């Protein structure tokens, strides 16, 4: 009995996902527990039709539904698929920014290693990322950015939100002849975002329009994932689901100025007592922690499961 | 040598998009229909959209999307598809065949 | 608007009403001799790379125009229907920059091009020594549509984008135009492909001979030979016949030797010089 | 699995399914064989049409009816599908009555295996649960109490249907403004067959109305799956159909104390050469029987289509 | 059963035809000074959490209701329609608990509650200290759609159904009738927002002024000018007027100008305290 | 609200159950606030003018029951039009031809 999936599934009970309005021309799409390789090809025409399938049939570690819309979802034949539309995506990785402190190390004796194996336990190496707020700060003014192109430049209405881990995610739900954009097409707003091709405008006015005035204020290309932008059949991370790399929430920013990157992200409540496996003082959702190798430790399940997720340990029970 | 043809005889398509079809009317439209339309006819792009859903609804069970058909007519006019052979759609579709055979026996 | 100047303005159907009713251009193809002539000039032109004269040097300049598209259409050259559509575009441009404002704008909506005049946008550049000025704004989604085939000076990150508009100037909107103009004559061949064409017409445009009498000792036994058969058909091939509406000219005979053939793909050489003529 | 195919595939050819009367009205769907997706969106108009379909097109390994009645049941959108009023559903799990016996194993080795997958083989492990008939009988009790409620308090007439493996399907059909009732009135149904805000009434009399009577007999709540009477729409496996995971009858009950929960429920005759991936002696259809592991074994058909489907092997050869 | 206790019951229109014919209560308000201001007492003691009078405390009392729900629906508050509903109904609870038996089922009977008597049901609680009594049921179906938006004491769990009915005290069959009004004032209200009002009625209702000389500069020259136009929408913005009905007086016009006024989004002659 | 009273009156003939359900209904019921009853037996009313089809009761109470329980507000002509093309075109003819 996996512990971590009694709290994704009683999470996924009462959870009410931001699911688009044509639901059943949406591809659905999962990676269950303890498997590589994601189940795909599903449709649901309700919510309560997809909350069956997740708490029952297979439960997800990570909830995916594509940002195209097609007439059969569920035909694996391309062509019976029958693409009508996609919605415009943006990716900011955390990436190409930051570059964030990480540990290589065996589980067993808790010593850092830089094979994938160890020597003595013959146990495969965990690897830790750890996730700083300061990366988030970073990640949150590339959006911010990308928002001020897409509203002022293209004249769009996005929606941000947060990845569930290292960054966020820009949606454009479109309804008319830009959802039938070409992937060429995507591919030049991709780089009109990403000022791939954008002059300088070397002594111009900080009002001027487009990437006159944006040139002359500073600002650069958005660091956006632009295989995210031009794959028309993209894959979109559901709001609303469980990351499954930290427990927490793909969650909707509203306004870009009130996001703080802490255990609020997570919907986890209760108490978790965790067993560390190296002795580390690392910044995990906002707040400095100091564990220690082998001495279980009792903390908020939204810390454990995060801690749990990201290798630096296993949560043994939940109070 | 010179420049050989091909062919030049499309008549049937008219009369299939005039009667209508049953089972493999996405498979028409797909293949045929649309690539005529635009390609051969060269009907104006939102004339053959206006055109395929009057076709479509013909036997009416079942649905097509406003959307798909865009879609299609894009990607043919993009890519310049000339409407399948009726050989070539014997070899590959025998149900969608023997289908269209029926509306040209029924006249 | 001169229709002298731009004659993919009528449509061909439009013009044709000018003669009484019922005659279609294969009637005054072959009243007229002077059309297949001008016809042949402007493909010749282009062929060698010159420039080709605008048709206000026509006296009935639409129809010059369409037979024209109709013999490229005849000639199923890809190849030279590009470079005609280019070099068409290249003439119809100098007349776009001796044009005003309010024609350019009516040709543009002629050709589906959703262009118009905007609140206009000034800005500096390099302190205050470069101006740049732009008074047409066209939707980024018909932007991305028009510059489909286009180099890299039109790409999206070079432009100036507000509000979902892209604004130009007027050379921009003429450059526009002109390749509007080289995409509306390529699609304007495919629909000649269509009707067949009394092949006297189409051996007029493509200047051809005749039949010599070897062929037609064959349009007359109906159960011929056997070498009778392998030079009739290699013969067919020369012409440019398709592999379809060949067994369909002689019919209740062999089907099993027009596989053998389609694999070979008085006078002395009988045929081929009472067909191709150097003319 | 191509040998099960044929044991259903033959068991369908002349079973006569329990089918409602506006059958034209329902939404059809099954799981077919080896595919984790559903087909669904099926509309037939008789019994007759359906034979033909699971015969010839698509052989169900699990087979449905919507409860709820469409104007167009093959409607892929919700709205266009023109809800019309559903039936009232219960689901009575033995999963939280008896707490059975589970093994976790490799099918290659057959080693107990904490883990999801397993060293050696790299092979993901197989769970077997032992459904006793105890488990059969408590959950017998509960809908007992469930047919009291709704017979008694409500005046309503339900069905009881053995589920085919593990529990009781209890249905109402209701068609008048008992078919519109909310999810909310629904969950107002739900939690008062479950007892939930039942007060006690501690010195009331047996034969006392509704709860009071009931709450002194000394029954108290129902364990039912509350979500399955909440929904408003919901997938009835259809009676005398087979459960993909037993390949025993979805049986009506009709007199709740002759119920005996043995081989009888399952339809198929002879016998197959069953190979056992461990050795275990378990009880099988209340009848205990002792396999050994890699060695073949002679059972009888019904004992090993039903061990086949239950992971603990598989059925080879008939006889 | 008494009307002049519970006006809703008869009809609007069915009160008109003491009147001769055709009038209807826009025309009878404007002769009438004491109805509009006793409509206006009503909802200054609901803004302030007073008990409100029975309408048997009134000379014309089906009249002071509806012209009471014809000011709420023109000041257009929702928050304020449930304090008045609310509280109207609150005063109509204390004339429930003074009505007998056949007059309880009757009013239930006007405001489709599918309620009546039956053969009751005694039980006793706690060894037979408790009694507990009940002689009126309703069907299960209906008591759900009743209680759909009602405190947990209404839930069904706490309830005793027999053989599909629900079993319910006087008490009972009285909450349900206040609820059953607390709900019919709301929709009520909704059908008078249908036909336009003599503006000077509504006017009176909202107790506004006039409109001032510098407005009326501006309803004669159809073209004006500049600043003669930035200013007459503003105008139009302080009195609540719609997005829609502005363009619509000032005809041949610019449309580029109603999205620059949009976009904001003599006058003491109007906001009279 | 003048046009969906009109609408209602005269008739529809392609989008009957689209404007039923994201107009005549929200309308009748959460602005015009008639009895649960008078909706449903209007709403039979205006969607026989055509004549030509059924539409079941069970499933008009249904599209009552929810956007009474849900307070749905018919959709503006704006969003007709912007969102479902074919069902705006048939509401405009019949407002244009009388
Ligand atoms: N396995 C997968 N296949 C396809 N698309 C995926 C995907 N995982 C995520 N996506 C989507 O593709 C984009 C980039 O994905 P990734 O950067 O790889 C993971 P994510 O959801 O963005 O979280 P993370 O980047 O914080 O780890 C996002 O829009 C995401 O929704
Ligand atoms: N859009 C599409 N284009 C091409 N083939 C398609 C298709 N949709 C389905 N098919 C193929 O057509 C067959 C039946 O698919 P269907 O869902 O019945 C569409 P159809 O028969 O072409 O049209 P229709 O049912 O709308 O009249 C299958 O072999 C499927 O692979
Ligand atoms: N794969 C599936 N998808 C959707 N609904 C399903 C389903 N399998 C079963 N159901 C329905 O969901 C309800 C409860 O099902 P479950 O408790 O999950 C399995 P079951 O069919 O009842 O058998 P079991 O509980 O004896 O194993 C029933 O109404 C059942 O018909
Ligand atoms: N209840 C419903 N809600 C929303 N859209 C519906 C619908 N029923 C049908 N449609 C839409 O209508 C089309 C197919 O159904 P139709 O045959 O046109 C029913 P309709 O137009 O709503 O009413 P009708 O009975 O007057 O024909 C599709 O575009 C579908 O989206
Ligand atoms: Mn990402
Ligand atoms: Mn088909
Ligand atoms: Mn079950
Ligand atoms: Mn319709
Ligand atoms: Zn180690
Ligand atoms: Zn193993």
């Amino acid at each position: 009995t996996n512990l971590i999936k009694s709290f994704f599934r009683n999470y996924y009970l009462n959870a009410e996902l931001e699911l688009p309005k044509d639901m059943e021309l949406r591809e659905f799409a999962l990676q269950p527990f303890g498997s590589d390789t994601y189940v795909r090809h599903l449709s649901f025409s309700s919510s309560e039709e997809l909350r069956d399938y997740l708490v029952n049939r297979n439960l997800p570690l990570h909830l995916f539904y594509s940002s195209a819309r097609y007439q059969l979802p569920s035909a694996r034949n391309m062509e019976e698929k029958a693409w009508m539309g996609s919605d415009l995506l943006f990716d900011i990785d955390a990436d190409h920014l930051c570059k964030l402190r990480s540990i290589r190390f065996c589980p067993v004796c808790g010593n850092a290693v830089v094979s994938e194996k160890c020597e003595r336990d013959n146990v495969e190496t965990l690897e830790y990322v750890e996730m700083t707020s300061e990366c988030i700060k970073r990640g949150l003014e590339q959006t911010r950015n990308l928002v001020e192109i897409l509203e002022d430049d293209f004249g769009l209405k996005p929606k941000v939100y947060f990845s569930g881990n290292r960054g966020f995610h820009v949606q454009v739900d479109c309804y008319g002849n830009c959802a039938l954009l070409d992937s060429d097409e995507r591919k030049e707003i991709a780089e009109y975002v990403m000022g791939i091709g954008v002059p300088g405008y070397p002594g111009g006015s900080e009002n001027a329009p487009g990437w006159v005035g944006r040139k002359n204020r500073g600002i650069n290309g958005v660091t956006i994932d632009e295989q995210v932008t031009i794959d028309v059949k993209r894959l979109i991370r559901i709001p609303n689901s469980l990351h499954g790399k930290s427990g927490l929430i793909v969650k909707r920013v509203p306004n870009l100025d009130d996001f703080e990157f802490n255990e609020t992200l997570s919907p986890f409540t209760g108490y978790t007592i965790f067993l560390p496996y190296i002795t580390i003082e690392t910044e995990v959702l906002g707040s400095i922690i100091k564990l220690n190798r082998g001495i279980p430790i009792k903390i908020k399940s939204s810390i454990g499961i995060y801690l749990h997720l990201r290798n630096l340990g296993e949560v043994k029970a939940y109070v | 040598p010179p420049q050989p043809k091909k062919s030049s005889d499309y008549s049937w398509i008219e009369k299939v998009l005039e009667m209508g079809l049953q089972d493999s009317r996405k498979r028409f439209i797909l293949y045929v229909a649309s690539r005529y339309l635009v390609n051969v006819k060269g009907v104006n792009e939102d004339e053959a959209l206006q055109t395929l859903k009057e076709f479509y609804y013909k036997l009416q069970s079942g649905k097509v999307y406003e959307s798909w058909l865009k879609s299609v007519i894009n990607g043919v006019k993009k890519k310049g598809l000339l409407p399948w052979s009726l050989k070539r759609i014997e070899e590959r579709d025998k149900e969608m065949y023997n289908e269209i055979i029926r509306v040209l026996k029924n006249s | 608007l001169d229709v002298k100047k731009y004659p993919f303005i009528k449509s061909l159907d439009d013009e044709l009403k000018k003669y009484g009713g019922g005659i279609t251009l294969t009637d005054l193809l072959l009243n007229s001799t002077t059309l297949i002539d001008q016809a042949k000039d402007r493909i010749q032109k282009t062929k060698s790379g010159d420039e080709l004269p605008h048709y206000v040097s026509y006296n009935e300049p639409v129809l010059v125009f369409y037979t024209t598209l109709l013999s490229l259409a005849i000639l199923n050259d890809v190849k030279l229907i590009r470079r005609y559509a280019y070099a068409e575009a290249k003439q119809f441009r100098s007349l776009l920059h001796t044009e005003n404002e309010e024609n350019l704008l009516e040709i543009s909506k002629l050709l589906d091009l959703k262009i118009n005049r905007c609140d206009p946008i000034k800005f500096y550049l390099e302190k205050k020594r470069r101006i740049i000025q732009k008074e047409f704004c066209v939707h980024f989604i018909d932007y991305l549509k028009y510059t489909k085939d286009l180099k890299e000076d039109w790409k999206l990150s070079g432009q100036i984008l507000h509000k979902g508009y892209v604004y130009l100037d007027k050379n921009q909107l003429i450059g526009l135009i002109a390749e509007s103009i080289k995409s509306k004559i390529v699609e304007m061949i495919r629909p000649l492909n269509l009707k067949e064409i009394p092949e006297k017409l189409k051996s007029l445009i493509e200047r051809r001979g005749i039949i010599p009498p070897c062929i037609e000792n064959i349009l007359a036994k109906e159960k011929l030979n056997e070498e009778e058969i392998r030079t009739l058909i290699t013969f067919y091939i020369d012409i440019g016949k398709g592999l379809s509406g060949i067994v369909s000219i002689m019919k209740k005979y062999n089907v099993s030797n027009v596989e053998d053939l389609y694999r070979k793909y008085c006078n002395v050489k009988n045929p081929l010089q009472l067909y191709f003529l150097s003319n």
